[PDB]
């Protein structure tokens, strides 16, 4: 009788305290609505760019428009970024200035036996990269007279303004008469741009190639390249590991062996054979199963794997 | 429950709260109505050193730049370098962002589109991704360019038209202008279809890189396949490509977002011509005596465009020649008249 | 926390009409006005404000008559007008 009472008024103050989750989570978006209504009162600005300081305190502003003006100095902002050379703002009122506005080494990966160096790419990329800058092969096709001088200086110099820059070359046995003269014009530019005054802690690249024969012996030269590693076994043990740290997320049956899976997918990388484990997965999927028979397993090591070495060209 | 009694009073103070956002919430009809031009938005972070940086480059239709930082709502597809947004008379204030601008195939083209939007369940289950890239490719004469364009119009889903020549333009740069808008309206209007042809006449990879559009083709291309390799949520709009020979292949479409369910399609042989052809002629009035036979085996070398032509030339005698259903004879009559 | 204040000229010639429509009633006391006011700011900057009926006892000094309703609909509608002034204080007209 006593003790029940106990039970039920905490029931009641249960379902009583349990109805506040469901408005006090959304009214600090309510809330936040009237905020965002506050913050959008600042309206009414513009842009400008300064050339030519004559006094310290006032200075000349030159606006995308078209027109010049002059402006002052506001008691807020100091004298550091009031130098020329800054784009600032402008109001339409008073022409006051609220704030301003900001414009906007070497290694080579190739394996003598075999292809698919690029996926390797695409492993180091994908394992840890934080900086994407994609430059294609295909871009310096060169059918006018040839003035890439300026598209490697230019190149270089958005890789200097961007910190995020980590290239990836690929494909350059196609393009490695004068054929070779285009490539000691943009070698000789690389190390023009690459052996002077140049932020090599910064910039990073991998060039990849297809066939040992078109190594390009002017790549194979020291200084553009200097860090040379050999594809001969594709690193069976850290292969292993990326299955292993890579077999995760994935299910598949209990009995399962992984050096047999392994063994049966080389040559080409241990990402490519996560592709063919996640491969076997896109065939479980298919027959809407979770765990399978290795059978159809060994089908697409065997027959995706055997279909890489096959059109892998 | 004595300590519970202060309930009430925040109850209270939440419904007044709902009672008093009527006004506040209901000005924005009429100071939100509509963004009477438009205006272009470049995205561009600031820093201010709350206090925090945060701005926007804004670029109005009549080219006039002015000053104004990101506001306006809760933005979850926004803050992006893109067109058609909110500007009142002269706030330029940002409101309202809106984006600017048949029967022996139905299994791998229908389930390659919706297992990557329907199946999301079985993908959370599983952890697997679904293939992106089909490859329709194999020698002519399967037609597909019409039928592959037929069952595209048969998914029921929008379909956008995009050849060769689309996007081959004669000035330079606009190949990625076509393609970020044909991720414009794919990528960023409603999950349309999207079918190429003709993929290996423009993937020539020649040693003398010195005079070849189809490289500037694989400026494009390849930079397309950038933004497939390089971009990993690729569970939108697929890219369907498709080729009339295997002469020169890309050998860099081995990716799971790029081509890889290349499925073989053989000379169109007398199985093959009855699929296509029993599709081509599955409607229409087909008398009982079109075996098949002469009229599958004449039909060489002769694709899709070239074989649907041939019917039509069996539409054109069979009206002077009385019968109103259409004959065997008339079919090898139109392949002996075509050539 | 603040060093100085800003005080613009409209609020005292607010105070001239708090003496401008007295009607000759003959109570003039101390009439309590909602002072406005930037907050936000380190420094105080008063644009401008507004009144509220207040009135005291003659022997008792402890009474005071505010209103919450009326200054809860001039600072709803002023805000509403105005979102860029908010309440910071009041003040009175009385040298004591």
């Amino acid at each position: 009788d006593y003790r029940k009472k106990l039970l039920e008024h905490k029931e009641i103050d249960g379902r009583l305290k349990e109805l506040r989750e469901q408005l006090k989570e959304l009214t600090k978006q309510y809330e936040k609505s009237e905020n965002d209504l506050k913050a959008l009162q600042s309206v009414g600005q513009i842009v400008g760019e300064v050339l030519k300081q004559l006094t310290e305190e006032k200075f000349i502003v030159k606006a995308t428009n078209g027109p010049r003006y002059v402006v002052g100095c506001r008691r807020q902002l100091d004298k550091s970024k009031l130098k020329p050379g800054t784009r600032v703002a402008l109001d339409m009122t008073t022409l006051t200035i609220m704030r301003y506005l900001p414009r906007e080494k070497g290694c080579l990966l190739y394996g003598p036996p075999g292809t698919g160096k690029t996926l390797l790419a695409r492993a180091v990329a994908s394992q840890l990269d934080c900086n994407f800058l994609k430059v294609v092969s295909s871009s310096i096709v060169d059918k006018y007279i040839g003035e890439s001088a300026r598209l490697i200086r230019e190149m270089f110099n958005y890789a200097r303004d961007h910190q995020p820059c980590i290239i990836f070359m690929d494909e350059i046995d196609a393009i490695g008469t004068s054929a070779d003269r285009e490539i000691q014009r943009t070698l000789m530019e690389l190390l023009n741009q690459m052996d002077g005054f140049d932020t090599l802690h910064r910039v990073k690249m991998i060039m990849a190639t297809n066939r040992p024969d078109t190594l390009d012996p002017a790549l194979l030269r020291p200084g553009r390249l200097d860090r040379k590693i050999h594809i001969d076994l594709p690193n069976e043990q850290a292969r292993l590991d990326i299955l292993k740290i890579h077999a995760g997320p994935i299910t598949k049956h209990g009995e399962i062996d992984y050096e047999a899976i392994v063994k049966l997918s080389d040559g080409f990388n241990g990402a490519d054979l996560r592709n063919v484990c996640t491969e076997a997965g896109m065939f479980a999927i298919r027959a809407d199963h979770d765990f399978v028979v290795q059978e159809d397993f060994m089908k697409a090591v065997r027959k995706v794997a055997d279909s890489k070495k096959l059109e892998s060209k | 429950k004595i300590m519970k009694s202060e309930v009430l009073r925040v109850t209270h103070e939440l419904q007044a709260m709902k009672d008093k956002i009527k006004e506040n919430s209901e000005k924005i009809k009429v100071n939100k109505t509509l963004p009477y031009l438009v205006s272009n938005v470049i995205e561009l972070l600031d820093v201010d050193p709350q206090r925090k940086g945060k701005c926007a480059v804004i670029k109005t239709s009549t080219r006039q730049t002015y000053f104004l930082p990101v506001i306006g709502l809760v933005d979850a597809e926004k803050l992006k370098p893109g067109d058609l947004v909110g500007v009142n008379k002269d706030s330029y204030l940002i409101l309202e962002t809106l984006p600017t601008e048949l029967d022996k195939q139905i299994q791998e083209l229908v389930e390659a589109i919706v297992l990557p939007m329907n199946h999301k369940e079985k993908f959370e289950n599983l952890g697997i991704q679904p293939p992106k890239g089909v490859l329709m490719y194999g020698p002519p004469g399967t037609g597909k360019t019409l039928l592959a364009r037929a069952c595209a119009a048969q998914t029921k889903a929008t379909f956008l038209k995009l050849a060769g020549p689309q996007l081959v333009q004669m000035f330079i740069g606009d190949g990625a202008k076509l393609v970020r808008d044909a991720f414009a309206l794919a990528k960023e209007k409603a999950p349309s279809i999207i079918f190429i042809d003709e993929l290996d006449a423009i993937g020539t990879k020649r040693f003398d890189s010195e005079k070849a559009g189809d490289r500037e083709v694989q400026r494009t291309m390849l930079e397309l396949l950038n933004q497939l390799d390089g971009f990993q949520p690729n569970t939108q709009v697929k890219v369907i490509a498709a080729t009339n020979r295997v002469d020169i292949l890309d050998p860099a479409l081995l990716r799971s977002g790029r081509l890889d369910r290349k499925i073989e399609f053989p000379m169109p042989n007398e199985e093959a011509r009855a699929r296509i052809m029993q599709i081509h002629s599955r409607k229409m009035n087909v008398s009982p005596d079109v075996n098949y036979e002469e009229l599958a085996r004449c039909t060489d070398d002769f694709n899709g465009a070239q074989c649907k032509a041939v019917c039509v030339e069996a539409g054109m005698i069979a009206l002077r020649r009385g019968a109103t259903e259409l004959t065997h004879e008339d079919y090898m009559e139109g392949i002996l008249e075509v050539q | 926390a603040v060093q100085k204040v800003v005080v613009h000229p409209l609020v005292l010639l607010s105070v001239v009409d708090h003496f401008n429509r007295i009607g000759k009633v003959g109570n003039q006391k101390r009439v309590v006005g909602v002072l406005l006011g930037s907050w936000q700011k380190k420094v105080l900057d008063v644009s401008n404000s507004f009144a509220v009926p207040f009135d005291e006892d003659d022997k008792d000094d402890s009474v005071w008559f505010l209103d919450h309703d009326y200054l809860e609909n001039m600072y709803g509608m002023f805000k509403k007008v105005n979102a860029r002034e908010r309440i910071v204080g009041w003040y009175h007209t009385g040298p004591k």
